[PDB]
Order: C-alpha cells, then structure tokens, then sequence
C-alpha cells in the first residue's frame, strides 16, 4: 500500500 | 519482518517559552571554588 | 511479524512555559565551595 | 525484512524562545578559582 | 492497505 | 484494511 | 556597645565524601523538553 | 561601638570529595529540545 | 566606631577533588536544539 | 552478555531490541 | 558482550539494534 | 566485545546497528 | 529606599550595613 | 523601606545591620 | 534609592555599606 | 578579661 | 583584655 | 588588648 504523511500550518494574523 | 517507526511532530511556541530573560544563574559542575 | 511505531503529537504553548525570568538560580552538581 | 525511520516536524517559533537577554551567568565545569 | 497520518494547525489572529 | 490517524487544531481569535 | 563575632571550624573528610562517581544525573530547572 | 568579626577555617579533604568521576550528566537551565 | 573583618583559611586537598575525570556532561544554560 | 536493551535514564523516543 | 543498546541518557530519538 | 550501540548521552538522532 | 542589605542567595560571607 | 536585612536564602554567613 | 548593599547572588567576600 | 577559644586534632594512624 | 584563638592539626601517618 | 590568632597543620607521612 502507499503510505501518505503530511502536515499544514495556516498562520492567519 | 520488518521494522517501521514513524514519527510526526507540529509545534508552535509563542512569546518567551524557556527563557532565562533577567535571570541570575550562578552554576558549577565539579571545580572548586575557595572564596 | 514486523513492529509498527506509530507517533503523532501537536503541540501548542502560550507566552512563558518553562521560563526563568528574572529567577536567581544557584546551582551545583559536585564539586567544592570554600566560602 | 528492512528498517524504515520516518520523521516529519514543523516548528515554529514567536519572538524570543530559549534566549538569555540581559541575562547574569556564571558558569563553571572543573577549574579552580582561588578568590 | 494504505496508511495516512497528517496534522493540521489553522490558527486564526 | 487501511489505517488512518491524523488531528487538528482549529485555533480562532 | 560593640558587635562581636568569632568563628572557628576545623573540618576533615575522609576519601569520597559528597561525590557523585559513576551516578547517572539528569536534571532540569525551567526549560521544554518536547522528546 | 565597633564591629568585629573573626573568622577562622581549617579543612582536611581526602582523596576525591565532591567529584564526578565517571558521571553522566544532562544539564539543562532554560532552552528548548525538540527531540 | 571602626570596623574590622579578619579571616583566615587554611586548606588542604587530597588526590582529585571536585574533577569531572572520565564524566560526560552535557550541559545547556538557554539555546535551542532542534534534533 | 546482553540481547536486550539496559537503559539508565530515558525520556520518550523508542528503542527495539 | 552486548547484542542490544545500552544508553546512559536517552531524550528521544530511535535506536533499533 | 559489542554487536551493538552503547550510547553516554542521547539527544534525538537515529541509531540502527 | 534601603538603608540595608537585601541578598537573593548568600553562601558565607560577611556584610555588614 | 528596610533599616535591616531581607533574605531570600541564607546558608552560613554573617549579615550584620 | 539605596544606602545599602543589594546582591544576586554572593559566595564567601566581604561588603561593608 | 581575656577570651581564648582552640581546637586541637590530633590524628595518628 | 587579650583575644587569642588558634587551632591545629596533628595529623601522623 | 593583642589579639593573636594562628593555625597549624603539622602533616607527617
């Protein structure tokens, strides 16, 4: 199978 | 077999997070110190 | 078989954690003070 | 078989993390100091 | 199968 | 069978 | 009138007195630690 | 009136007083670790 | 009136007092470490 | 004479032995 | 004499023996 | 005499041995 | 606004105020 | 406001006010 | 604001104010 | 008056 | 009056 | 008054 890790920071201000 | 570690880490510090701002630190490790 | 680590951790602080500020600290891990 | 080590980390930091800012250290690992 | 891990972090200001 | 795993932080202000 | 203080001490120590040989020390004052 | 203050020491120390032979040490005084 | 201090050490050490001779210290005063 | 693993102090991470 | 690990301090980190 | 790791002070990192 | 001696940590010494 | 002393931590020493 | 003497931190010495 | 105040050790061995 | 304080250390081996 | 305070240390070996 296909392993998929991934991560977001949406920094508004 | 066969061995997988994954690992996934999201960090976020704000203002001043461990900080020594200010401080007086006086710190030994073995020496000697005759005053 | 096989062994399988799954971590995952989101970690968020605010102004000071942990801080030392305006602390006097006096530390000493062995060594010799003659005062 | 085979090994697998994955690690992923986002990190961020706000204004002043871990600083020593106006900070007095006195600092000591073995010496001798005879005052 | 197919394993996914991800994180996200929308921090509004 | 598939694993999945994620978090979010939703942070408004 | 008239402060008066006198002091006197004779201080022996024989081989390992307040060592810390062969310890496993981990110390934290303040600080993060994100393992 | 007048202050006057005596002191007066006399130290003996044996063979390794207060060291750290063979130690580990992990010190930590403020700061981040993101292991 | 008149102050007056007077003091007076005699020391003696032995062999290796207060060393740190085969120790590993890791030591950190502030800082980031981002392993 | 050791097939494991002898941990003095330890904070987080993995070890497999 | 050692098939494994043998760690004094351990702050995270992964160690496979 | 080590088949392995031996390891003083461990601060994140990787160790496959 | 001290006519005196205000110590944080004080190991030994002599003072005199 | 202090005629005296005020001390945080004290181990031995002379303060005299 | 001070007649006096204010320390941090003191190890052994001698302060006259 | 007069104020005397020793201390002896006397270690054999 | 006269102030004497001494003090000593005999140590033989 | 004289005030007179000494210290020995007399180490054989």
């Amino acid at each position: 199978g296909y392993e998929v890790h991934h991560q977001k920071l949406v920094f508004f201000a | 077999s066969g061995y997988e570690v994954h690992h996934q880490k999201l960090v976020f510090f704000a203002e001043d997070v461990g900080s020594n701002k200010g401080a007086i630190i006086g710190l030994m490790v073995g020496g000697v110190v005759i005053a």
